[PDB]
């Protein structure tokens, strides 16, 4: 595809009792943690990487 | 004439001629050789073949529908 | 279940169930595979001097001719021009057959399977008659010649008088007559065997009688006999041959041959080389690199998207020199200058191994994508090879940053530097076996084998590989048969399938007669196209209704009927 | 480039001069072994902005047995061919009174053009090829045996000697590379001559349907 060739692969999740795939940032925000400085500290534990 | 087939009695026709002629002897048909103390209806039918004296005609069917009839006397016994 | 009802009909033709001719003669010869055995030709292997030395029978020596023949015949052979003439033509009829054998058997072997043994029949006649190989014999040579002719006349496979039935007979018993003429020549049977006159008529009368009982019998179920003759050697086949790069052999390769499924687990086209490139490793390696597929991300070290709003800004410290010596020759400032830059670094290791330098890359990354891009580059004397690119500024009078990242992520995989797209890895080696060697017939007439470089790939697109230069278009082939079907024809599929069956059978030193392979690979490609021996392969044929009811769709097809 | 382009045009030409020689046409001897530099000097050094235009390459040949039936071959200029473009040729055949014609398509054709050639059945028979396929003579390959087409008088001798019909022969579809190389129509019989190791030589027949 001439669209996602540049951005790359997207992390997806397949929760139970639902039909469709879901991006992970969405299911992260459904627990609170709407900010993207707070989400990216549960997933990456050191910002020198 | 125009006989296009082989003059050799094939392997299968020798096994069916010996079977039929042996069954006819068991049902009291007249023999055509001078047997000597022989009783097995299939041992007799084998020495009639060695003497070329079996009264049966073979009808070979070509694959185009024709046929021709060879007397067992006329064929060269394979064995 | 495929080949159940093939059999030999009473006119020696191998017909199907609906009387569709499969072979004009069983096994192309007409003999049963039960009364044959191995022999040697002994005419194709020797050289042009030993041949004329051992198969000549000169008649002007007067003393060796006195040594071998009696006194009654040695005065007749020396004093008759007709005899000397007839002894001169058999050598001519022999040389022609020697030349035909060299094209029937190109490799040069001599082990063939034939009817009644000849050397053993000569050895027997040498002892039924107490032949003493010490005294002169009494066998007139023109008797040998004419006896062999008369015997050759009484060996009919195809009985007829008109042409097209008098040349198929000469095609059927072509090899056996050559063998019989080369073994029973006048020189050999007056020099080595030394048979008498009485012991020759016996041999002639026995050849014919033990030949006439090798002919096939009209009625044997040849089809079923050839289906279990190949299936039980499928049991000896190894399951997965990893002990041996990658080749598929054994029973999985068999059912890759059983069906013609589009997916061989390792398609590979073996390639051979035509010119001195087949001899020296350097041209072999250059055509190797020229055939292999190479993309951009294989020749790059790292890339970086910088931001030069002016070409004189040169954010990175040291690229100012070459970009400037371009800048005093400033061209293509047509609309603007794009503030967005793309910088690429290359690895000369991966560059030179394929004999590439960024000049050809520079034109083709332009010539092939458009002119929306613009490439300036270094000089290769500088150790690191960098070339910088900007978009054509005609677009600036959808964001250009994401577009430039899309282009960057698109060019390193869709580069198409060299080679054919699908073939990925190509190896190189020269064999030691006589299987892949180049066997030539020298001027003196001897089979000589030569080691030559061959190439083997992993991936198949043969129609292009054949069209390239300095690549042998004759001997190059592929191990996938649907490709040969589309590219080469149908008879090529027949022969390739036969060859692959032979190679998978004779892998562990086993052996299976030829008639079975021929019959199978003939009934498998009889209706013109490749129908696999599968479920929906025998489903579409001119067969009755009560046979397709024995296979899992009884009721619907019988309702149709 | 043009060196690749002057090479291909010589190669493709040399192939066709044999293809028409196989079909039984008259081709002069030296035309078969026309080496590269001889071709480069006759028709032009390069076709890139050159004298060889992919026209000036066309060939017209006459049969051996009869000087009237002739065959033409065309080399279209556009990558893929349209509709009237072949009618340009159909007109060129209409004017010169030639029915046998070939077109060496460069890279492809249109589905509309596929319709436009199957219509003139009883007249103006044309054969459509590809530039790639003519780059190599497949007939001289190793696996491919020797084919020979039989006249309609010989075919009636088989079916009367082996007492056959014409349905009982082995079949070959008129879409495989050697069925087109010889220009074969349905209802013809081709003869294959291959050497075998048990007999020495074996002749088989195929019915093209």
């Amino acid at each position: 595809g001439a669209k996602k060739s540049a951005i790359g692969q997207r992390i997806v999740a397949t929760l139970p009792y639902i039909k469709q795939e879901v991006p992970i940032i969405i299911v992260f925000r459904a627990l609170g943690f709407v900010s993207d400085r707070d989400i990216l500290e549960h997933i990456i534990y050191d910002f020198e990487d | 004439q125009k006989r296009i087939t082989t003059p050799y009695m094939t392997k299968y026709e020798r096994a069916r001629v010996l079977g039929t002629r042996a069954l006819q002897i068991a049902m009291c048909a007249p023999v055509m050789v001078e047997l000597e103390g022989e009783t097995d209806p299939l041992l007799i039918a084998m020495k009639e073949l060695k003497a070329r004296k079996i009264p049966i005609i073979i009808r070979r069917y070509l694959p185009d529908g024709s046929y021709e009839d060879w007397g067992v006397d006329e064929l060269i016994i394979s064995d | 279940k495929s080949m159940e009802s093939v059999m030999v009909k009473y006119d020696a033709t191998v017909r199907n169930s609906i009387n569709q001719v499969v072979q004009l003669r069983y096994g192309e010869d007409g003999l049963a595979g039960e009364s044959v055995e191995f022999q040697n030709l002994a005419t194709l292997k020797p050289s042009n001097k030993a041949f004329e030395k051992k198969f000549r029978f000169d008649y002007t020596n007067e003393r060796a001719l006195r040594r071998t023949l009696q006194e009654d015949l040695v005065k007749d052979v020396l004093s008759n021009a007709h005899i000397q003439n007839e002894l001169e033509r058999e050598f001519e009829r022999m040389r022609e057959d020697r030349e035909v054998l060299r094209v029937i058997f190109p490799t040069g072997d001599s082990k063939v399977v034939l009817p009644c043994n000849l050397l053993r029949m000569i050895w027997n006649a040498q002892k039924i008659f107490h032949i003493n190989p010490r005294l002169p014999s009494d066998l007139h040579p023109i008797k040998v010649v004419e006896g062999v002719k008369e015997l050759s006349k009484k060996l009919v496979i195809v009985n007829g008088d008109d042409p097209l039935s008098r040349q198929a007979q000469e095609n059927a018993t072509l090899l056996f007559n050559i063998h019989l003429r080369s073994t029973l020549c006048s020189r050999r049977m007056a020099e080595e065997f030394r048979l008498s006159g009485e012991a020759f008529d016996w041999l002639l009368g026995e050849i014919e009688s033990k030949f006439n009982q090798a002919i096939a019998h009209p009625g044997e179920m040849v089809g079923a006999l050839a289906a279990q003759s190949l299936g039980e050697p499928a049991t000896q086949m190894t399951l997965n041959t990893f002990h041996y790069k990658n080749v598929t052999l054994g029973v999985p390769r068999l059912k890759e041959l059983i069906n013609i499924s589009k997916k061989p687990k390792t398609p590979s086209l073996t390639v051979f080389l035509l010119g001195q490139s087949a001899r020296d490793a350097e041209r072999a390696k250059d055509i190797l690199c020229r055939l292999e597929h190479t993309t951009l991300r294989k020749v790059t070290a790292n890339t970086a998207i910088y931001y030069d709003p002016n070409p004189q800004s040169t954010v990175v410290a040291e690229d100012q020199e070459w970009v400037n010596v371009y800048y005093e020759m400033p061209d293509f400032d047509v609309a603007r200058i794009s503030p967005w830059l793309l910088r690429v670094e290359l690895d000369r290791k991966h560059m030179t191994d394929r004999k590439l330098t960024m000049e050809q890359i520079a034109e083709k990354i332009n010539a092939g994508f458009g002119d929306d891009l613009n490439c300036i580059f270094n000089d290769d004397n500088a150790e690191k090879l960098v070339l910088r690119i900007r978009i054509m500024n005609s677009d600036e009078n959808m964001d250009d940053d994401v577009f430039l990242r899309c282009i960057e992520s698109n060019m390193l995989t869709d580069m198409t530097l060299q080679g054919i797209e699908q073939i990925s890895k190509v190896y190189m080696h020269l064999p030691q076996t006589d299987n892949k060697k180049k066997i030539i017939i020298t001027e003196d007439g001897e089979f000589k084998a030569l080691q030559e470089w061959i190439l083997e790939t992993d991936g198949v697109s043969l129609m292009r590989v054949l069209s390239e230069k300095d690549v042998d278009p004759v001997r190059t082939t592929s191990n996938d048969i649907v490709e040969i079907f589309t590219v080469l024809g149908i008879e090529a599929v027949r022969k390739a399938l036969e060859r692959e069956l032979y190679h998978v059978i004779s892998f562990d030193g086993s052996y299976v007669n030829y008639r079975h392979l021929a019959l199978l690979c003939d009934t498998m490609t009889c209706r013109g196209h490749l129908m696999a021996i599968t479920r929906h392969g025998v489903n579409r044929q001119d067969t009755g209704p009560l046979m397709k009811c024995s296979f899992e769709e009884t009721v619907d097809v019988l309702m149709e009927a | 480039d043009d060196e690749e382009e002057t090479y291909r045009l010589w190669k493709i030409r040399k192939t066709i001069m044999q293809l028409c020689h196989d079909r039984g046409y008259l081709v002069t001897q030296d035309e078969l072994d026309q080496t590269l530099e001889e071709f480069k000097a006759q028709f032009g050094d390069k076709p890139s902005e050159g004298r060889p235009r992919r026209t000036d390459l066309t060939v017209l040949v006459a049969h051996n047995d009869d000087p009237t039936d002739q065959m033409f071959v065309f080399f279209p200029e556009e990558p893929k061919v349209g509709i009237k473009t072949i009618k340009v040729y159909c007109q060129r055949m209409q004017e010169e009174n030639i029915t046998r014609a070939l077109i060496v398509v460069q890279q492809g054709m249109t589905p509309s053009a596929k319709q436009s050639l199957v219509d003139m059945a009883p007249k103006y028979i044309l054969e459509q090829f590809l530039q790639q396929e003519l780059l190599i003579n497949i007939t001289e390959h190793e696996l491919v045996p020797e084919h020979v087409v039989m006249t309609k008088e010989e075919v009636t001798e088989l079916l009367a000697r082996y007492k056959l019909r014409e349905n009982q022969l082995p079949r070959i579809q008129a879409g495989d590379p050697v069925a087109r190389y010889f220009g074969i129509k349905r209802g013809q019989v081709v003869k294959i001559i291959r050497p075998s190791e048990t007999a020495g030589r074996y002749i088989t027949y195929r019915l093209v349907q």
